[PDB]
RNA sequence: UUUAAAAAU
RNA sequence: AAUAAAAAU
């Protein structure tokens, strides 16, 4: 029940298949592991903690928390996202 | 519910659990990942060893301390705190 | 649409509301005397010439009740909408009908006459669905899933 | 008989609310053309009693429409929550109402310039980005990781006088 | 800075110009004077305090004004004072509120205030804090009035900058001040006293030393074909005695109330009927001038009702007919209008409503009067 | 041949004082007729490199001069006090200096109205005093019984902006 | 008199006392550099040198008599001289404080760039000035403005 | 060295002759023992209190104290200072 | 030096005194007026007996105390009834 | 509210009036926009900041700016920012001194200060702030300048309501204009540069492509008998080049230096020596227009030292014998002349003067022309 | 003529 | 034409 992530760097994450719907990359090609060539570990966490974010705050429409970013990690960030379209 | 994150030798899970669910229980949630009993297996928070019978109240964590963008950071043991990676 | 729409009253939280039992009070005439106060309720819920306010507690929320003259001209309404207190020895019933984000809903509630206080609830409508237009229910359908991030060239 | 009723969800907010909502549209309809095309009716326009102002945002072929009301029932005794504002979306003659957040939503669909298709490979490529979005109440919700990387590594520009947001002038500060 | 000696004629001239509806006049000054309790000697204290009217609360020049009044209050606590205001702009809602507390608070001080225009005269909370602020006669006391020729000269004599020279009133200041008298006296529901209702309202055929018209006024409108009344459209006014200061010509009552129709912004699309109630018929200009209004505005009915049939020299049986062939009906106050007009348009304070002798035979002389009039041409 | 100097006592203040100082000079001078009479002349009218200004106040066959100063070094390392002030007190060829609050004395004897010989017998009836003392800091000294009686009895006036005073001027700031 | 009011009256916010003196010009720049640019204003006698009292507001100020012109010759003509002393140099001003006519007498220690002064009685000049000016003077500084109106 | 003061209310106060000197009517009619007809026995310490400040601070002309005074003791201080010609 | 007042059975005397003045000295001055030896009298300070040798320092009492519009409280007794101002 | 998009027509007017001395002007407006080093594209961020003149230090425009530039430059360390400033007033003197503090803090940031007026031009320590922050070099640079046309055109295109109309100048905008940079060129003390001071000084007999008058000009007053120079008084100047925009028909250094002479507000009772060094001779317009400046401010004397005669059509004879009676004292650049003008009004960097060829021959040859045309008539 | 009013400053 | 500038608001 869960889609294990290989940071490029050579770590591991796994994030419920749920979760990972969300990005339209993964739930494409979602075999149970996914290798990503080119996103840092930290940009992994990132995109995991959004991921974890928008489901709990998917529906919900009354006092959405905000969501920290830096500007040393949002460009590489974006990339990140863009290449996932999430 | 809160989120939580559990890294050791650089792997990483992520999870939701309930407030007043067991140490107990999140072992036997990373049990159906990690396919070991949850008897050897022994939490660390602020590099302090959590014993066998533990409870999130008598920890003192609250769901303010774990959140979807801020969960709280708990190692583990099997029978190294890896900073994540920089720029 | 009416799938969707029982999905959506179902599962999405559309306003501060939780459809669900919330508290209501009776708001009017707060600096006048507790006699006064419900005398002149139910002197205007008999006469029906003046307008009813009910705030929830939880929320800035309110459901202010005006005469339909009031408004420039009579609206066909399919179903019926009432404020009488006789079914109960002192308990006045309210049932209003609305549309909430094209979502046609009837928020029905109870008020104790003595205490000035009671309490409401949420429930779909199914009935009007149907009745409604599902031109515009379909063209705000689509309108409320559009999103303007990236939406032009 | 039984009486013929008709019922609103009515926000309520203080008349200074109000008063700095009516100037700001004011303002954003006749000195500047960023809210160029929008209706004010003055409170001799309708003959509702209660009716302060409304104000009709055509959204293309609908519409939408804020209306401010006076000596509304509430009659707080401290008198600080004595109007109201009420938000209402038209087509011919379907009406219904609307939430604070989702009317500004749909205001921003329209109305006020946001990040264009091209901003995604603009930021890749490191090309200035523009034009940028002014108006950060069309985006409360939970927007795609995409759209908040790029609001954080450009800011939103912030117009002075603001831009007018129903989700702004309809929020409960009494309370919180 | 917020408190200044004087102002120079160009403020002056710009921020005082009374016209009802005024934009871009965004600073609100507030010329007042403090004199001691009762016979007149000069003032103990006077100065003008400045502030924008979106400023918050406590920099309003009421506000300050208050504020400092506190503390200059504490040197003589066993004095009464009164205290005089010469205010561009009325007082706000809040302003209004707040100054109702602080002078129930203390008892020991009378407030007067004069404004130039009516900030906000068609908000129904307004008038609702200016009826608690003023109207009371047994609460507290804090009249208010609007500015004449002579409060705008005395203010330029003692609250401006004016190099010794005279003043010169801008073009239609009579007509300003008379449309804000009337609205204003439609908002605080002004009252006739019973003795003057007496000595004017009497259909004797023969009077003297009534040589001044008065007039009521109520709107009504159609709605769901019956007449609804407009409990915010009433009230009473007068004709203006001709002074060199007014209208150089005399104004008609009736004048004023066709000049003051236009304000009230009825809509066209809908009805109404405005029931007036005179103790003189109107002369030839006033009908004539009413008929023409009448013609012109096909959404207004009018309903005149007189006390006494004025034929001066003949020419009022010509505007009547005008008035007739234009829509507008005409009849004689019978017993029952006349105790109607007693029991709305006067502070009976409860008393009964007392008829004069030989009221319903004068009143019906009229009436043949009047109908052998109108019928025949 | 040995150097010739002139000597002269300058209290060092700061520019926004001297600045506020010649702003309610010109004020009370021109808008008002209470300093009339006074002559300010400007920095151009005199050789003087390092003067910038000069009040000059008749008291009646005397004359009091109020100076200020430019580009002094003499100003604090933080360059706060670059400027200074001086107060002479010159007749035909006499000359002497004064101190600020001996000037202010001087200036109230001749200027600005004060209490009437019958202020203190309209006191004592209960009757109206006209007019009152509008300038406090000319009487710095502590003075006779009969005054501060009488000033705790009436408070004087208030002028807005305040009158211009050589104490307040050369007021010490910092070095409380 | 005069004697009389410079021994009672303490005048002028100074009470004839030894005091902290010290030579401001040129805070900003380094000791080397302000004691040379002060060596060069006392020898060449072209700019200004003020002295401050340490602890409050009031400085003496020497100005070229050049730059007001109009010379006044002045009895005990004041002097700046350092032919006294290796290291200190003496600074003497005749002035006319409140009607008094007075001596201002100080030192300036050129290394440590301060020092003392103090305020002596002026008996020569007194009797010099003109009589009227100063009676003028002592007449308007008696009086009081207060009930002085008629 | 210290006149007598006789408070018409049946008070006593004394003050150096001095002190007493700054005032015009005691100053010539001093006998050691003075008695006053109206003066109560508080204003006779209020004049006395002002004495002693003016003769503190009759000669310094530097940071001079503020001599307290209330508006309800105003009139018959006044009175006391009139018959008094301080 | 400091001002100060000392009222005893309605009867009182206003002088000044150093701060380091101990209240020997102070019984000295009240006696060229009371007439009576200084070591019987004993003074007061807030309905508080004073030993027969106090000084202003040990005592607390400063120069801020005092002042000559308004000076140090004290009470009097010989070998207390601290009596109020009159009113208006 | 303090911060504005855009600025009404009448503010525009009333504000940026270019003259020198203007009262009543108690408000600095500050239109401000931020660019970065690269191609010319559209700024980041363009607004306006407001204030009074007499307001507290931390509300005047330049400290709300740099406090609002401190926290918008978080979000890039790495970048380079330019600044430009379209300033009614110049800075006053405590913010030109804090505003040097944060460049000096920041190297990053390249600002350039447009003014419309020079404020409190003739105080000594602003001159002395301005040349901190400006003419010192060691600090980072903040260029001043005034606005000519083309600054005022950009305003009023990008910080104006205009509703497309085009902008109107008005009377004497290049008259003022060229006061103002004669002034601050007094005040920064600027350098000829010397490819220029070599170009054009040179005396040779013919020469080709100088159509541009140099004047370098000093003053000197009179003092004990003795010659004191004004170190405040010395800068140069040169022709404007005609313009449609600016002067019509350019004017030359002669008619600029005329003008200036009135706002140096020199005294009547002293006697002023000027001494000017110029390129080329007087043209007749110009001959005759200091001829008669001469002649009406008696207590100015006049002396000219040029490097080339200037004839044309035979009238700049009669204008040199004209000027040269009127009072003014005529001659020729020599060695001594040549060297001290390049070491006062020539950035020189500490380099010699390289006399160029037939130098002395030359000079020689123009005094003996000079002298012929001077005595000769 | 017009201003329904922070439509400006 | 004049403003040496908080002489204004
Ligand atoms: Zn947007
Ligand atoms: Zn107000
Ligand atoms: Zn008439
Ligand atoms: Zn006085
Ligand atoms: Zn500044
Ligand atoms: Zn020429």
């Amino acid at each position: 029940m869960y889609v294990k992530l290989i940071s490029s760097d050579g770590h591991e994450f796994i994030v419920k298949r749920e979760h990972a719907l969300t990005s339209g990359t993964i739930k494409a090609m979602l075999t149970n592991e996914v290798n990503f060539r080119e996103i840092p570990s930290h940009v992994l966490s990132k995109v995991c903690m959004y991921f974890t974010y928008k489901v709990r705050y998917t529906n919900s429409s009354t006092e959405i928390p905000e969501f920290p970013i830096a500007p040393e990690i949002a460009l590489e960030l974006l990339m990140a996202a863009n290449f996932l379209d999430c | 519910d809160v989120f939580l994150m559990i890294r050791r030798h650089k792997t990483t899970i992520f999870t939701d659990a309930k407030e007043s669910s067991t140490v107990f229980e999140l072992k036997r949630i990373v049990e159906g990942i990690l396919k070991r009993p949850p008897d050897e297996q022994r939490l660390y928070k602020d590099d302090q060893l959590l014993d066998d019978g533990k409870t999130l109240g008598e920890c003192g964590f609250t769901s303010q301390t774990a959140r979807p963008q801020a969960p709280a950071t708990v190692g583990l043991a099997f029978r190294c705190i890896e900073p994540f990676s920089s720029p | 649409v009416v799938p969707d729409q029982r999905s959506k009253f179902e599962n999405e939280e559309f306003f501060r509301k939780l459809s669900r039992e919330c508290e209501i009070k009776y708001t009017g005439f707060r600096d006048r005397p507790h006699e006064e106060r419900q005398a002149r309720f139910q002197n205007a819920c008999r006469d029906g010439r003046s307008e009813i306010a009910f705030v929830a507690t939880g929320t800035n929320l309110s459901l202010q009740f005006f005469p339909a003259s009031w408004q420039g001209e009579q609206r066909q309404t399919p179903s019926r909408e009432y404020v009488d207190l006789e079914r109960e020895a002192g308990k006045v019933y309210l049932k209003a009908p609305m549309i909430l984000n094209g979502v046609c809903v009837i928020w029905k509630g109870w008020i104790d006459l003595q205490r000035l206080d009671g309490m409401g609830c949420l429930e779909f409508d199914e009935e009007r669905a149907q009745q409604e237009d599902a031109l515009a229910q379909q063209a705000f359908e689509e309108a409320r899933r559009r999103t303007r991030e990236f939406e032009d060239r | 008989m039984e009486n013929r009723w008709q019922v609103m969800i009515v926000w309520q907010v203080d008349r200074m609310r109000i008063r700095t909502w009516k100037s700001l549209v004011k303002h954003h309809m006749y000195v500047s053309g960023k809210a160029r095309g929008w209706f004010y009716r003055h409170h001799y326009e309708s003959p509702h009693p209660r009716i302060s102002s409304e104000v009709h945002i055509p959204l293309g072929d609908a519409r939408l429409v804020i209306t401010t009301y006076w000596g509304l029932h509430t009659g707080e005794r401290d008198w600080h929550l004595g109007q109201g504002v009420s938000i209402e979306w038209r087509k011919k003659r379907y009406s219904t109402q609307v939430d604070p957040e989702l009317a500004d939503q749909l205001i921003h669909l329209y109305y006020f310039d946001c990040f264009s298709d091209s901003a995604i490979r603009k930021a890749l490529l490191g090309h200035i980005v523009s034009p940028r979005c002014e108006y950060q109440a069309g985006h409360n919700k939970v927007g795609s990781l995409q759209y908040l990387a790029l609001a954080a590594l450009i800011t939103p520009k912030k117009i002075k006088p603001p831009l007018p947001s129903v989700t702004k002038l309809t929020e409960d500060r009494w309370n919180k | 800075r917020n408190t200044v000696e004087r102002m120079y004629r160009d403020t002056f001239s710009y921020n005082f110009y009374n016209r009802p509806i005024l934009s871009r006049r965004n600073t609100v000054w507030l010329c007042y004077e403090v004199k001691t309790k009762g016979p007149s000697r000069p003032p103990l204290d006077a100065k003008i305090f400045r502030g924008q009217v979106y400023s918050e609360l406590k920099y309003h020049p009421e506000m300050r004004f208050f504020h400092w009044f506190s503390k200059w209050r504490k040197l003589h606590r066993d004095q009464e004072y009164e205290v005089t205001w010469y205010i561009s702009w009325s007082p706000c809602t809040k302003c209004t509120r707040d100054m109702a507390t602080f002078l129930a608070e203390d008892p020991k001080v009378t407030l007067t205030i004069f404004v130039a225009r009516l900030y906000y005269f068609w908000d129904p909370d307004y008038q609702e804090a200016l009826r608690s602020l003023c109207q009371k006669r047994d609460g507290p006391r804090a009249t208010m009035k609007i500015m004449n020729y002579d409060e705008f000269q005395h203010c330029w004599s003692k609250f401006v900058y004016s190099q010794r020279e005279l003043f010169e009133p801008w073009n239609n200041l009579p007509k300003y001040y008379i449309l804000l008298h009337i609205m204003l006296g439609e908002i605080l529901r002004h009252s006739m006293d019973p003795p003057t209702f007496t000595f004017n309202f009497n259909n004797e055929p023969w009077v003297r030393g009534r040589h001044e018209t008065y007039l009521c006024y109520e709107v009504e409108r159609m709605h769901n074909d019956t007449w609804v009344l407009l409990n915010q459209r009433r009230g009473f006014l007068c004709n203006q005695a001709p002074h060199k200061h007014g209208f150089l010509e005399g104004r008609h009552a009736e004048l004023c109330f066709l000049d003051v129709i236009p304000f009230w912004k009825l809509d066209l699309d809908q009805d109404y009927r405005v029931t007036c109630f005179t103790s003189w018929s109107p002369c030839f200009s006033c009908a004539q001038e009413m008929a023409k209004f009448i013609s012109k505005n096909k959404h207004v009915s009018l309903c005149i009702f007189t006390a006494r049939i004025y034929d001066d020299q003949g020419r009022c049986q010509e505007g009547l007919r005008t008035l007739a062939e234009a829509g507008a009906k005409i009849s004689i106050m019978t017993y029952s209008e006349f105790k109607h007009c007693w029991d709305t348009f006067v502070d009976h304070q409860g008393c009964p409503f007392q008829p004069w002798d030989g009221l319903d035979e004068h009143s019906q002389d009229l009436s043949g009067r009047l109908r052998a009039i109108l019928q025949n041409q």
